[PDB]
């Protein structure tokens, strides 16, 4: 009886601890990703492509070359992302989506707030958060094809919404894709460098930023996430051996 | 430089063999009242006439036999049928002496200095590595798969140093570098004894295990940086097997082929056949694979460094530091030492060539312990953590 | 007119301010100057309960004071036997973002909750006694932060929608909703008589709620940031808070004002969980610096530190009989102190 | 508009907070200690319980 009790518990225990081992061979081989972006940023369109190819919380699961990915989207009404952003200190990367064409547009007339400046304000708070000082951010400048339409003299929006743009010249290391006008390149790399200014100053060797000129319809967005997650893990191991 | 007391003793061995055969099968002299022939550890005196000098050619095992091919050594047997007792009977060996050593430090006085240096190096490596193993096993937070591999590498280094200690202490050659004729019989009966062979075999195995654990370090780091996912238990056991029991696949066959076709000696490279291949080939294979892994890892590091926006010369300051601290973990000096080694040398030359590389590679355990435990910023912060808990009290 | 009603509320705040100030004659510290100090208390980690993969936020001692439940970010519930250290049940969860757990006072039920906004009611004593969920309470529209059973059929849940609630589990629909908080509610504590309960929210204020009436009976302020934890004194006439400003404060229901302050200059991290002792002499608080401090409730002194955790301490509980104290942390280990 | 009702409910809630029975803080402190002295002996963690009684030894 009481002898059998410990024999009942240790057998009950041995069932508990074996299964916890099998669940430890899945949590370690899984890369968890958090999506932080505005509602009108194409983030939902990006989620749709990543899921079909393979109410406070939303999940999805896609495998890229036998590598497990688990992506979480958090629809939040409160301006304070805090008190639920702490739960993502152990994610492998944060995929930050920004609508690049959304310059000169305001957020439902709410404070006539520019949607691009709102994205920069959101990015700065997440990039300078104490709980996410080791998590890297995969930045997606999404609405590129819509950005090209306005830049080529649409309504003469010369980005005069962003004044320093008149003092901008495209850097020589910028890689222009064929079929792209030189005026588009002046706009794209201005918007990207607006974000890279935030990431460069705050933290080094703890967490990086990987900008991309994606599009909502692009199928390479899955591949950009995979390549960036590979580089994030590699940079972590090289730091473990103090090789970086 | 090419010959020392080693080959003098090995020549005296075969000389003793020839004279033992001669004594056993030389025909007895027809005349009686002879003078018994004998071998007195120095010369090989045949049966001689009574009251007459005995003319014996100077033996051919002495290193200085080149200068005296006409020399002889003398014993006078008496008319009563016995040699001339001085007070070994009277022998005048002045005609075959050795010339003066003109301020030359022979290979023995150099091998002694090399022995001192690499014994000191293994002592420091042993001490630093036992301390580092104590540190890595004490703090429970420092328990990773990479730290288990580091512990196994530390154990391989410690075992190699201990095996070298046991080898050197078992045959106290540190003092016998000036051994006279009467000491060469023990020096030769120890060499062909089983204890010497087993000690040498154990040292060989520890050497191979250390090389294969450096290889396992390289392979594990490569699998991490190759973004490869495998069942870690089923891979940690595989790496343990590769590091410890794969040298058994080419050390016990070498031992068997050196036990079945070797009559004399402490299992040094053979005179005619090529049996050292069973040992040296897989060592070279491991060193080559690990050098390829080193190349791949430094390529990954340079790709990462070039990815960042990094200054021209800060890049090299960090590139040099990453490479320098990566040499002890993989052992990439053992491609230079493997190229500057003569694989066909024997005897004193081979001993000197091994001892210089030992003199330099002794401190590798110390460097590994310092770099991957003592200056490890994780270990330092664990020290700070455990010494702030007494500041609570 | 908003200007008229806001000006009335501004004046009506002043009257309540003077109302509390009127009752203040002698500070708790001045009266507790004569009582004997507790002295240095040393506790040791007797048992250490391992098995969780990811970090832990919650734990709740049983009524028998021997069992307990642990919720972790790896999507697992795990029940413990703090005496023999053996596990009992390992219940996988649906959402892998769980922020709270609870244990029924009868010992029959455990409940979790988190970013899924759903309160899950698990029956322990069943034919299988397993993943079969008894009730999935939904309707909060915000991350649920804390749940504590009034009974086998009533459970109070606090969510990030700035509103607490009382849930009739059989019906499954919230019988009473407690509104008035402007920020996310983080923790709640049941009174011993279970007729009242208190909640601290992100608006740096605590509120006393009548479970039957449904009105905010009292409202306590004073903390300079979010209140992360809250618990009642054993008598039911007081309660203590834990905030992000690295301060713990003791309030009084009957006096309607703050009584004691539990702060130290060398503390900079915010409190994550608090609890009281059997006699209420000891107030234990779990901080972010990986160490749970022990406070003398009457004298505000610090008499002990439970410094044994590798990562952030997230949860904290003292047994009903007062025998043991459990601590959970982000290192995924539970440590029983005594 | 509609914020009149919200500000109205704030005033009502604030009024019930003003009119309640509030005792002196002195009696509040005095009757808080009395609970501790009454249960000081029963407290297991306050007074070190003998190892013979501990179930966690
Ligand atoms: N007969 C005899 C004899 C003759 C002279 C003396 C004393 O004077 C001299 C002179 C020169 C060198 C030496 C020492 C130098 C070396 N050690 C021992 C020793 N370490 C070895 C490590 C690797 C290998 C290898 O091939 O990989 C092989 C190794 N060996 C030689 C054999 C193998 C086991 O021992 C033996 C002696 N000592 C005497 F002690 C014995």
């Amino acid at each position: 009886d009481q002898r059998n009790e410990e024999k009942a518990q240790r057998e009950a225990n041995k069932k508990i601890e074996k299964q916890l081992q099998k669940d430890k061979q899945v949590y370690r081989a899984t890369h968890r990703l958090l999506l932080l972006g505005a509602g009108e940023s194409g983030k939902n369109t990006i989620v749709k492509q990543m899921r079909i190819l393979h109410s406070g919380i939303f999940e999805t699961k896609f495998q890229v070359d036998k590598v497990n990915f688990h992506m979480f989207d958090v629809g939040a009404q409160r301006d304070e992302r805090r008190k639920w952003i702490q739960c993502f200190n152990d994610v492998t990367a944060i995929i930050f989506v920004v609508a690049s064409s959304s310059y000169n547009m305001v957020i439902r007339e709410d404070n006539q707030t520019n949607r691009l400046q709102a994205a920069l304000k959101l990015f700065d708070s997440i990039w300078n958060n104490k709980w996410l000082r080791d998590t890297s951010v995969i930045l997606f400048l999404n609405k590129q094809d819509l950005l090209a339409e306005k830049v080529l003299a649409g309504k003469s929006k010369i980005e005069d919404y962003f004044p320093e743009f008149a003092r901008y010249t495209t850097p020589e290391d910028a890689t222009p894709e064929p079929g792209e006008d030189p005026r588009v390149t002046r706009a794209k790399y201005f918007i990207r460098d607006e974000f890279l200014r935030i990431s460069t100053a705050s933290g080094d060797g703890r967490h990086y930023c990987y900008p991309h000129f994606t599009c909502s319809v692009d199928t390479e967005n899955i591949r950009r996430v995979f390549n960036d997650c590979r580089d994030i893990i590699q940079r972590m191991h090289l730091r473990q051996y103090e090789l970086l | 430089a090419t010959v020392s007391l080693w080959e003098t003793v090995q020549k005296w061995r075969e000389y003793r063999r020839q004279c033992q055969r001669s004594l056993t099968e030389d025909p007895p002299p027809a005349t009686d009242l002879f003078c018994n022939r004998t071998f007195d550890e120095y010369a090989c005196w045949p049966d001689g006439e009574p009251g007459s000098f005995v003319n014996v050619s100077c033996p051919w095992y002495l290193p200085w036999a080149s200068s005296v091919p006409q020399g002889h050594v003398y014993r006078f047997c008496t008319a009563e049928g016995l040699w001339l007792q001085k007070d070994l009977p009277w022998r005048d060996l002045s005609e075959c002496e050795e010339s003066k050593r003109g301020e030359r430090s022979s290979p023995e006085e150099q091998l002694l200095f090399l022995y001192i240096i690499y014994t000191v190096g293994y002592a420091l490596s042993f001490s630093a590595l036992v301390i580092a193993s104590a540190i890595l096993l004490g703090f429970r937070h420092l328990h990773c798969t990479r730290n288990y591999i580091h512990l196994n590498l530390f154990a391989s280094f410690i075992l190699r140093a201990l095996s070298v200690f046991i080898k050197d202490a078992a045959l106290k050659w540190m003092y016998s570098t000036a051994a006279q004729q009467h000491q060469w019989d023990g020096l030769l009966s120890y060499q062909d004894s089983l204890s010497c062979r087993l000690v040498f075999l154990l040292m060989q195995y520890c050497v191979a295990a250390n090389y294969y654990w450096l290889l396992v370090e390289g392979v594990y780091l490569y699998t991490l940086l190759a973004f490869s996912v495998f069942s870690e238990q089923w891979i940690f056991r595989l790496y343990v097997s590769i590091g410890w029991g794969v040298p058994l696949l080419f050390v016990v066959p070498w031992g068997i082929v050196k036990y079945l076709y070797e009559d004399e000696g402490c299992w040094t490279r053979n005179s005619n056949m090529n049996y050292w291949l069973i040992i040296r080939l897989p060592i070279l294979f491991a060193i080559g694979v690990n050098f390829l892994i080193f190349v791949r890892v430094i390529c990954i590091v340079v790709s990462k460094l070039k990815a960042n926006l990094m200054c021209k010369t800060d890049i090299k300051c960090r590139l040099a530091k990453s490479t320098l601290t990566l040499i002890p973990l993989l052992g990439t000096h053992e491609v230079i030492f493997a190229f500057v080694m003569d694989e066909h040398a024997r005897g004193t030359l081979r001993f000197i060539k091994l001892f210089t590389e030992l003199s330099f590679t002794s401190f590798q355990g110390l460097m590994v312990a310092i770099l991957y435990c003592f200056v490890n910023n994780e270990v330092q912060l664990e020290f700070r953590k455990s010494w702030e808990r007494w500041r609570l009290e | 007119e908003l200007d008229q009603l806001r000006q009335e509320a501004e004046q009506l705040k002043n009257q309540i301010r003077d109302a509390r100030k009127a009752c203040a004659d002698a500070t708790l510290s001045q009266i507790t100057n004569n009582i004997d100090p507790v002295g240095r208390i040393q506790m040791r980690t007797r048992r250490t309960l391992r098995g969780h993969l990811a970090k832990i936020y919650a734990m709740h001692w049983g009524t028998d004071s021997r069992l307990l439940v642990s919720a972790s970010q790896d999507g697992k519930l795990i029940i413990w036997d703090s005496y023999t250290t053996n596990k009992v049940h390992a219940i996988p969860l649906r959402s892998s973002w769980v922020m709270t757990c609870a244990y029924a006072p009868s010992g029959n039920y455990v409940a979790c909750g988190g970013l899924d906004n759903i309160c899950s009611i698990y029956n322990l004593k069943t034919r299988e006694g397993n993943v079969r969920v008894s009730r999935e309470l939904a309707g909060h529209t915000g991350y649920l932060s804390c749940c504590r059973f009034l009974d086998d059929n009533q459970i109070v849940t606090s969510s990030g929608d700035t509103t607490c609630a009382l849930w009739d589990i059989e019906t499954g629909q919230q019988t009473t909703t407690f509104t008035g908080h402007t920020g996310d509610v983080m923790s709640l504590s049941l009174a011993p008589d279970t007729r009242l309960f208190v909640s601290g929210a992100c608006d740096a204020s605590a509120k006393l709620w009548d479970v039957r009436e449904g009105m905010c009976r009292q409202t306590f302020t004073g903390h300079e940031s979010d209140i992360n934890a809250i618990c009642f004194f054993p008598n039911g006439n007081a309660f203590a808070t834990g905030s992000d400003d690295a301060t713990c404060r003791l309030f009084d229901l009957r006096a309607d004002q703050e009584l004691m302050t539990y702060s130290h200059d060398n503390i900079i991290c915010g409190i994550t969980s608090v609890s009281f002792s059997k006699s209420g002499r000891l107030l234990l608080a779990g901080y972010d610096d990986f160490n749970c401090n022990v406070w003398d409730a009457l004298k505000a002194d610090r008499a002990g530190v439970l410094a044994g955790h590798d990562n952030r301490v997230s949860c904290l509980g003292v047994t009903d009989d007062g025998m043991a104290v459990a601590t959970g942390s982000w290192d995924s280990f539970l440590k029983i102190w005594n | 508009t509609a914020s009149i009702a919200q500000a109205r409910k704030l005033v009502e809630q604030l009024k019930m907070e003003a009119n309640i029975d509030r005792i002196k803080v002195s009696k509040a402190a005095a009757d808080l200690m009395a609970y501790c002295e009454a249960h000081a002996k029963e407290d297991p963690l306050l007074t070190p319980v003998p190892a013979s009684e501990n179930p966690f030894r």
